[PDB]
RNA sequence: GCGGUAGUAGCAUGCUAGGGAGCAG
RNA sequence: AAUGUCUGACUGCUCCCUAGCAUGCUACUACCG
């Protein structure tokens, strides 16, 4: 506690003491520079308490709004955050499925239930439009999350069943664009 | 390395349920078996191809949109 | 312990040990800089690897001490307590002097540097602002460089005798 | 703590006699402050003089005396002046852009919008600009027409139990979280803020 | 030159109370 | 137009923060004997 006007005060006061003591004065001269020293110490120590005490009030209270803030930030924030969190975890993950089936549907290409896991259980697809198609759907067999399936159904948007050759990149616009495949497990 | 499947499986049913998803039923039921499953789980593959199994849940809606964080 | 060719005639060949050279030194200061020994004298300066701490350099080594491998591989002895006895630990600070940031005059008249005030960084600007906004940026990275060195693990001490009063008088 | 709504450059400042206290770099603000009635800055702290009953509250006239704000009459022989340099004394003084014609808010902020006029200014600056004179359109409609405000008190009861009192025939406004009130106390003499108020 | 009481500040211990948290059956 | 409210047991121990009171300890000042 230096910026202080009491500091000088006391300041002067003790040069004055070591004056007093260094100069071999009498008696009742340093029990002048004693009273009032101590007299300074009992203003000085009290004022540089009260104003320590003033610092450490107003930084709990700094401490405390900013606790407050950080909270309440975070919780407007959550539904953000953790899908953020989700996906670079998913991506450290590294497996094939997993970004087959994210790529797939990052294009369009999404399920239309829980992907199964045995050999029975039907597995139902959405295409787009006819391109991912080609990079699929090749004959009889189906392609998905690293696993072959067998095409036994097909329809476009307006539920009409489709044949399998009836689809070329000639006839394409003859088709609605959302198809859809009911593939099994092989 | 299978620590790190438990972990995103935990993070991946979090999402899902504050999408709302357990006001269905027999939808939220399935989750939480493939979720407690996966918890238990001894060696790496078949937890994977759970996790794929549950993973196509969030896919096939359209409340998050990939498109957008898959920007790397 | 090993002089060089050279500088020999300077390094006098001594290993140390609080078992004799202890009562020789007495005058000055010492200097234990990462060279590791027994019980330090009264007067010394120590950076001490820490042992106990974890991470990827630092390996297991031999015995209860570890080796750090880094670039050159260093083998470190368990880390004790009873080496600093004499000693005690460095409260941070950041001690400075050069001249302030004067877009201008030198003295009083030149600031623009709006800082909530810290109360160690004894710089040349701690008048009320109170960091001439160069060693306002120092203190900053300095402050994140030790940060950096302590987390990876280097143990600081000092003479008992140590101040800080000292250094705020000397710049007057 | 934010960006400086015309020059994007980090703020840590907001301008206290403005309607919605937004953020300006220091030569942005000082740009305000000398250019519109708009004299008091809000940081971390508001900018007055901290003697007892010193309410200045003109930017112009503080100086950063040791660690307290002080006026002239009060600043101890170790200060300087804050509204000086082209900039006030604000965080991140250095990156300070100072937007080159303030005179579009510093008109959007003194208007009353009841003139077409102010309208077309709103429709005819950029799309930040645009959104600020929207926020400040829709503050001066609710500072103006939409709902009001004074009370007196009658006595205190508890830390958190008080007795109020409007003014007969003013408008007593609902009492919810989005309805604050500047809390005066008039010693005599010093016609000081104690904060802001909601009640229920 | 001592005692005493009164004050004030500093410091400690303890008890109560209030709040936040952790583990256990 | 409202506002407002949503399932959390019984114990035991422990750490942290704050407040109060007394007590206890020490110093400074004052009065009187
Ligand atoms: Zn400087
Ligand atoms: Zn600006
Ligand atoms: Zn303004
Ligand atoms: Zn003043």
């Amino acid at each position: 506690f230096s910026s202080l006007p009491s500091y000088a005060a006391f300041a002067t006061a003790q040069e004055a003491y070591e004056q007093a003591v260094a100069n071999g004065d009498s008696e009742v001269v340093l029990k002048k520079l004693k009273k009032s020293l101590n007299v300074a110490k009992s203003e000085f120590d009290r004022d540089a308490a009260m104003q320590r005490k003033l610092e450490k009030m107003a930084d709990q209270a700094m401490t405390q709004m900013y606790k407050q803030a950080r909270s309440e930030d975070k919780r407007a924030k959550v539904t953000s955050a953790m899908q953020t969190m989700l996906f670079t975890m998913l991506r450290k993950l590294d497996n094939d499925a997993l970004n087959n089936i994210i790529n797939n549907a990052r294009d369009g290409c999404v399920p239309l239930n829980i992907i199964p896991l045995t050999t029975a259980a039907k597995l139902m697809v959405v295409i787009p439009d006819y391109n991912t198609y080609k990079n699929t759907c090749d004959g009889t067999t189906f392609t998905y999350a690293s696993a072959l399936w067998e095409i036994q159904q097909v329809v476009d948007a307006d539920s009409k069943i489709v044949q399998l050759s009836e689809i070329s990149m000639d006839n394409s616009p003859n088709l609605a664009w959302p198809l859809i495949v009911t593939a099994l497990r092989a | 390395k299978m620590s790190d499947v438990k972990c995103t499986s935990v993070v991946l049913l979090s999402v899902l349920q504050q999408l709302r998803v357990e006001s269905s039923s027999k939808l939220w039921a399935q989750c939480v078996q493939l979720h407690n499953d996966i918890l238990l789980a001894k060696d790496t593959t078949e937890a994977f191809e759970k996790m794929v199994s549950l993973l196509s849940v969030l896919l096939s809606m359209q409340g998050a949109v990939d498109i957008n964080k898959l920007c790397e | 312990a090993q002089p060089c060719s050279d500088k020999a005639y300077k390094i006098e060949e001594l290993f140390y040990s609080y078992a004799t050279h202890s009562d020789k030194f007495t005058d000055g200061v010492c200097l234990f800089w990462n060279c590791n020994v027994d019980r330090y004298p009264a007067n010394s300066i120590v950076c001490r690897f820490d042992t106990r701490v974890l991470s990827n350099l630092n390996l297991p080594g031999c015995d209860g001490g570890s080796l750090y491998v880094n670039k050159h591989a260093f083998h470190t002895p368990a880390f004790d307590k009873s080496a600093f006895v004499n000693l005690k630990q460095l409260p941070f600070f950041y001690y400075s002097d050069s001249p302030c940031e004067s877009h201008g005059k030198q003295v009083v008249s030149d600031i623009d540097y709006v800082p909530l005030k810290s109360a160690t960084c004894i710089t040349r600007c701690n008048l009320g602002g109170a960091v001439c906004r160069h060693h306002a940026n120092e203190y900053r990275l300095y402050l994140d460089a030790y940060n950096m060195m302590i987390s990876a693990g280097f143990s600081l001490w000092v003479y008992k005798q140590f101040d800080t009063y000292n250094l705020w008088n000397t710049f007057t | 703590v934010g960006a400086c709504v015309l020059c994007n450059s980090q703020t840590s400042l907001r301008c206290g006699a403005c309607i919605r206290r937004p953020f300006l770099c220091c030569k942005c603000c000082y740009d305000h402050v000398i250019s519109t009635s708009h004299k008091l800055v809000l940081s971390v702290n508001p900018y007055v003089c901290n003697a007892p009953g010193c309410d200045v509250t003109d930017v112009t006239q503080l100086y950063l005396g040791g660690m307290s704000y002080y006026c002239k009459s009060h600043k101890p022989p170790i200060s300087f002046p804050l509204c000086a340099n082209g900039q006030v004394f604000g965080l991140y003084k250095n990156t300070c852009v100072g937007s080159d014609n303030v005179t579009d808010f510093n008109a959007i902020a003194t208007c009353d919008w009841t003139n077409a006029g102010d309208y077309i200014l709103a429709n005819t600056c950029t799309e930040r600009l645009k959104l600020f004179a929207a926020e400040t359109l829709k503050a001066t409609e609710e500072t103006f027409k939409l709902s009001y405000g004074i009370a007196t008190v009658r006595e205190v009861l508890s830390d958190r139990e008080l007795h109020l009192s409007w003014e007969v025939g003013k408008p007593r406004p609902p009492l919810n979280r989005n309805y604050v009130f500047t809390g005066y106390r008039v010693t005599k003499n010093s016609k000081v803020q104690i904060g802001e108020y909601t009640f229920e």
